[PDB]
């Protein structure tokens, strides 16, 4: 149909597999995502 | 310190008075105090200043600092 | 990336969310210096080092695989539905997880009542629809969007 | 420095967009495709209170 949806098909198959633990913001950032 | 025999090395910053009275701030979020909440902060440099000049020990300057050192990142991020 | 997971009718949603996150901007800016509201934009609309943003890319895809297939114009009114159960032809987005509201709108109240808001324009396609493509899009989206229904259509 | 090594930059690139020609100039769907996008820098400050940050006076009554 396109060449254009063969350039989109892949580029959701980049930013979806493609995609400093002893952070104060770190941590903070997660005991923050478990409330929600 | 001495009282717990051991048991503790030093007191968690929840029980810091510090601490106590500038996160109280952050977390209620008080209006009123907002322009209040560095005051509290500075409490920080009265010890550490009395600290370095009539206790003169490195030891407690050392655990005034690290205190110091993780309720100001907790501070920014609030 | 709410946009990318929902149907066209969403993109007035977008610009809402948008106009939102602009004012969010203007009011930091009197006291932060941060980057330009153009340049955050077109950097998370990955429109920066590339000629078509994730927006224009997404209309597309709605275009050729919901509104095309499954909707029916209505000449008097000026406006699409979608076409009949047997007829309507399903293709599964992956959800997006929900954030903290301060990412949205700024509170629970505040999405409860932009989501009602603008779900009024969920069961239809008309001008004001068109328009936030057409702003959105600017003459290099509209363009090639053009360019590829002239390509569906010769496919077809 | 960084007003010097900016300035040299600024100055080069107001030269290269001089030489943009819209006439010419082609899109490919491979910056969308085989080209990362761009990304601004996302450097935040933390752990401002370690030792190595104490000023020398300080340190030296310490």
């Amino acid at each position: 149909r396109s060449v254009l949806l063969e350039a989109i098909r892949k580029g959701i198959q980049l930013r979806k597999v493609e995609e400093i633990e002893n952070d104060v913001a770190t941590i903070l950032s997660r005991r923050i995502a478990v409330e929600y | 310190l001495e009282l717990t025999m051991g048991r503790r090395i030093q007191f968690p910053i929840e029980m810091s008075m510090p601490w106590i009275l500038t996160d109280h701030i952050l977390e209620t979020k008080e209006a009123s105090m907002m322009e209040y909440v560095l005051y509290s902060l500075d409490l920080y440099n009265d010890s550490a200043h009395y600290a370095l000049t009539r206790f003169n020990k490195q030891f407690l300057y050392d655990e005034i600092e690290a205190e110091v050192n993780l309720c100001f990142d907790q501070f920014v991020y609030k | 990336g709410r946009f990318e997971s929902e149907d066209l009718t969403s993109i007035v949603e977008l610009d809402g969310l948008l106009e939102i996150n602009r004012m969010t901007h203007k009011l930091l800016s009197r006291y932060l210096t941060l980057d330009g509201f153009d340049a955050m934009f077109r950097e998370a609309n990955h429109n920066v080092s590339a000629p078509y943003g994730r927006i224009t890319l997404h209309v597309f895809w709605e275009l050729n695989y919901d509104f095309l297939p499954n909707y029916c114009y209505n000449g008097s009114t000026n406006r699409f539905v979608r076409t009949v159960l047997p007829f309507s032809q399903e293709f599964q987005r992956d959800k997006q997880p929900n954030a903290q509201p301060q990412y949205l709108h700024g509170s629970k109240a505040l999405n409860l009542a932009y989501s009602s808001i603008y779900g009024s324009y969920r069961n239809f396609v008309g001008p004001p629809h068109f328009q936030v493509i057409c702003r959105l899009l600017g003459y290099q989206g509209i363009a090639v969007v053009m360019e590829e229904l002239l390509k569906v259509v010769k496919s077809l | 420095f960084r007003v010097n090594s900016l300035q040299e930059r600024v100055d080069r690139l107001s030269v290269s967009v001089t030489q943009l020609d819209p006439k010419e100039e082609e899109l490919s769907l491979q910056d969308i495709t085989m080209r990362k996008a761009f990304r601004s820098s996302t450097i935040q400050d933390q752990q401002l209170f370690d030792r190595k940050t104490l000023p020398i006076p300080l340190q030296e009554t310490y």
